[PDB]
């Protein structure tokens, strides 16, 4: 199978910028190369075909170039509706294959997360499980790291994270980290802490509580 | 003019069988090759199968060969995907896409197929109590399959609401949080209710969230 | 394995207002293909007039599935020029092969 790669995997840009995304095929595919856009919650749509031909109805600020193995999608005078994920796709040989995608988000100013920690409710403890929730609210850029410590012990394997799409109004992200424990394990320990690292913070921040 | 409408996505047990359909309009159906493309939640695009305009040629990805069968009925402008001996990693949105050329120019909005042995179940909704700005929320835990909708105060609270994408828990059940930031001044007079709907189990919950 | 399509006749002469018909012939290994009809400008730019499967430029498949009529209906004098066809297979391997070019001469009534 022909492997499609894309560079960079994500990038931040301002309205009015000209950006370029790069696509590489592991074998020569001449100009049998398409570019698609996808926004969250909807189906992709065709932008460029035959590596440089503009699909009817697509704004003319989109263009593509290349042949062989290396291809480029350029968006000039980037517009607010262009913040999306972009995929390349070779049409040269079955199985047709898509690149992993490149996310373009809107570059606003750095904003540190407001960090909250929620103990398990007493209602949930009744059922025999305990979820601890750490919330990182309204931060930019998207990269962040959350680490859990229970009575100083570094927690691994037992938490899951989820991230919102970039906000339409303030262009920020929010993230939750949920730590799951049995009721019995939860009641054996005392200090529950999540440590958050983000480029908006001059140091890691640790929020914690004492069970009881 | 072009419309592609997929139908048939449901919860199915591993090893079982399922047929998707797609109804096409706005173009001469029989003049065009057709294709299926799928997207697992949070992942990229994967080409599944394609069929020629007359139906005599078919093509499959290696991951579905010997298991999936593609067909069409030009008399009713309908495309089919017969999915046999299903596996959990077949869980995805399945898109119907027009394929008359070296590109995919039109895509339907997709239908969600869920392959899992977990049983349909409505969520448990636990409070994330607030403890200038206060954060509060609802933990919507252990439901199956997707999707769930969440609102606050039947839609009267939208500013600062973040409803996170669901995570698939190690148990095989989904869970998500919805959180919102409100002024602390308001906590003793304002009532905050999260409204959760899970159509697959006919479940509706209105959970009121209080200072603890 | 397949050789490029032929586009016949090499010179077609019709008079203004009549129909002009080329035949593009193409040996089909399957039905996963598109066939395009192109006109070449003197500046060596190419424009797609029509495609099979699908105005004044028509493409019809003949019953042997190999021969295609490519017709200019009510040919005008400024339709005189250079034409060709190109066949693109779509799967399992995409490739485009162009025919040799032919000339349309559209004469004054």
């Amino acid at each position: 199978d022909i492997q499609m790669t894309q560079s960079p995997s994500s990038l931040s840009a301002s309205v009015g910028d000209s950006i370029t995304i790069t696509c590489r095929a592991s074998l020569s595919i001449n100009t049998f190369l398409n570019w698609y856009q996808q926004k969250p919650g909807k189906a992709p749509n065709l932008l460029i075909y035959a590596a440089s031909s503009l699909h009817g109805g697509v704004p003319s600020r989109f263009s593509g170039s290349g042949s062989g193995t290396d291809f480029t999608l350029t968006i000039r005078t980037l517009q607010p509706e262009d913040f999306a994920t972009y995929y390349c796709q070779q049409s040269s040989n079955t199985p047709f294959t898509f690149g992993p995608g490149t996310v373009v988000d809107f570059r606003r100013t750095v904003a540190a997360p407001s960090v909250f920690i929620f103990p398990p409710s007493d209602e949930q403890l009744k059922s025999g499980t305990a979820s601890v929730v750490c919330l990182l609210n309204n931060f930019y850029p998207r990269e962040a790291k959350v680490q859990w410590k229970v009575d100083n012990a570094l927690q691994s394997g037992n938490s899951q994270e989820s991230v919102t799409e970039q906000d339409s109004k303030d262009s920020t992200y929010s993230l939750s980290s949920t730590l799951t424990l049995s009721k019995a394990d939860y009641e054996k320990h005392k200090v529950y802490a999540c440590e958050v690292t983000h480029q908006g913070l001059s140091s890691p921040v640790t929020k914690s509580f004492n069970r009881g | 003019e072009v419309q592609l409408l997929e139908s048939g996505g449901v919860l199915v047990q591993p090893g079982g069988s399922l047929r998707l359909s797609c109804a096409a309009s706005g173009f001469t159906f029989s003049n065009f090759g057709m294709t299926w493309v799928r997207q697992a939640p949070g992942k990229g695009l994967e080409w599944v199968s394609g069929i020629s305009g007359g139906g005599r040629d078919t093509y499959f990805a290696d991951s579905v060969k010997g298991r999936f069968t593609i067909s069409r009925d030009n008399s009713k402008n309908t495309l089919y995907l017969q999915m046999n001996s299903l596996k959990g990693e077949d869980t995805a949105v399945y898109y119907c896409v027009k394929w008359g050329n070296i590109y995919f120019d039109y895509w339907g909005q997709g239908t969600l197929v869920t392959v899992s042995s977990a049983s349909t179940k409505g969520p448990s909704v636990f409070p994330l109590a607030p403890s200038g700005t206060a954060a509060l929320g609802c933990l919507v835990k252990d439901y199956f399959p997707e999707p769930v909708t969440v609102s606050w105060n039947s839609g009267a609270l939208t500013s600062g609401v973040h409803t996170f994408p669901a995570v698939l828990q190690s148990s095989g059940l989904y869970s998500l949080s919805s959180v919102v930031t409100v002024p602390s001044s308001s906590l003793g007079t304002q009532t905050y209710i999260c409204n959760v709907n899970h159509k697959p189990s006919n479940t509706k919950v209105d959970k009121k969230v209080e200072p603890k | 394995p397949w050789n490029p399509p032929t586009f016949s006749p090499a010179l077609l002469v019709v008079t203004e207002g009549d129909n002009a018909t080329f035949t593009c012939s193409f040996s089909n290994t399957s039905e996963s293909f598109v066939l395009n009809w192109y006109r070449m400008s003197p500046s060596n730019q190419t424009d797609k007039l029509a495609a099979f499967p699908e105005s004044r430029f028509r493409v019809t498949q003949l019953p042997n599935g190999r021969d295609f009529h490519m017709s200019v209906v009510r040919a005008r004098r400024n339709d005189s020029g250079t034409y060709l066809c190109g066949a693109i297979s779509l799967a399992p391997k995409a490739q485009i092969k162009e025919s040799l070019r032919a000339e349309l001469r559209v004469t004054e009534r």
